[PDB]
């Protein structure tokens, strides 16, 4: 929640200033973050898919620690593909992942010009939708519940059990966007506290600090 | 040895390729963007949901014959 930002500000300003784009910085999970990618965290720029998916994989890496729920995060192209093309178009994206062996499923959702987060929590038996703009999208979780039913079959040949599987969206119970560009920041910071099993404590006033902190976190591949 | 595959774009257009294996797919990626005219920083080359980076080879990936590589574009959002 707190943490300072030390001589990192010089390191953050070093990559914020202009250099040749496409120059790779930070490589993990067979993923690269070019200079163009990290530029989306500067000022009030719109975050892109490379920054979000890289951050989700870092939360995935932290999930292996004791005292934290195990997490599997879909890439930002999953929900868009599943909703528009059906389950059989994404049925083979999870041939090395048993989604029913983890505690939390992270589903980053791209909405053309907007980011949002849907979370599957097998512990609470919940499929929650998080929108920093206050939008309600219960159809998105009904899509994910139908995905789980078609995923328990085809992968385990078991009819998925659906008791207490609450499909709901958040209202004014999570901090709101207050501008028009910090959306990907809210989506990633939502998942950070959710994967830590900690309450969502931040507000919009923390986003400028979050953007520069994420720059250092991505470069060093270390979550703070 | 060698295997053929298709690189289907979001518009349903096919670009056929053959490749050796244990060789980086960086060259196949470069050839695809040289045709669409767009930068490669604009296009993501994903196979069966898995991001293909320049060091990935069809050996470490599951890719067999007549496989398909889905092509997606950059997602921005605010």
């Amino acid at each position: 929640a707190p943490e300072i930002t030390e001589e990192m500000e010089k390191e953050i300003k070093n990559v914020f200033r202009n250099g040749n784009q496409d120059e790779v910085l930070s490589e993990a999970f067979r993923l690269t973050i070019t200079r163009k990618d990290i530029q989306t965290l500067n000022h009030l720029n719109w975050l892109n898919d490379e920054i979000i998916n890289f951050y989700m994989n870092m939360l995935m890496e932290r999930s292996k620690e004791k005292g934290l729920p195990s997490v599997h995060a879909f890439n930002t192209f999953f929900f868009t593909k599943l909703k528009t093309a059906g389950y059989q178009a994404v049925k083979r994206w999870t041939k090395k992942v048993d989604v029913f062996s983890v505690d939390i499923l992270l589903v980053p959702i791209h909405l053309g010009v907007h980011w949002c987060l849907a979370v599957v929590d097998f512990r609470k038996k919940n499929i929650t939708y998080y929108d920093s703009m206050g939008g309600i999208n219960n159809e998105a979780c009904r899509i994910l519940l139908q995905y789980l039913k078609q995923e328990s079959i085809d992968k385990k040949r078991k009819e998925f059990d659906t008791n207490g599987w609450q499909l709901f969206s958040k209202k004014s119970q999570i901090p709101q966007q207050m501008n028009g560009s910090d959306c990907g920041m809210f989506a990633c910071k939502y998942a950070d506290c959710i994967t830590k099993d900690r309450p969502i404590n931040f507000t919009q006033q923390h986003m400028p600090y979050f953007r520069k902190r994420m720059v250092w976190e991505i470069l060093h591949r270390k979550l703070l | 040895d060698h295997i053929n595959l298709k690189v289907a774009g979001q518009d349903g257009s096919v670009v056929q390729f053959k490749i050796k294996r244990h060789t980086p797919l960086s060259k196949l990626m470069k050839a695809y963007c040289e045709r669409q005219g767009l930068s490669m920083r604009q296009i993501r080359f994903r196979f069966d949901g898995q991001p293909i980076n320049e060091t990935d080879t069809p050996a470490q990936l599951e890719m067999e014959d007549e496989d398909t590589i889905d092509v997606f574009q950059q997602q921005t959002g605010g």
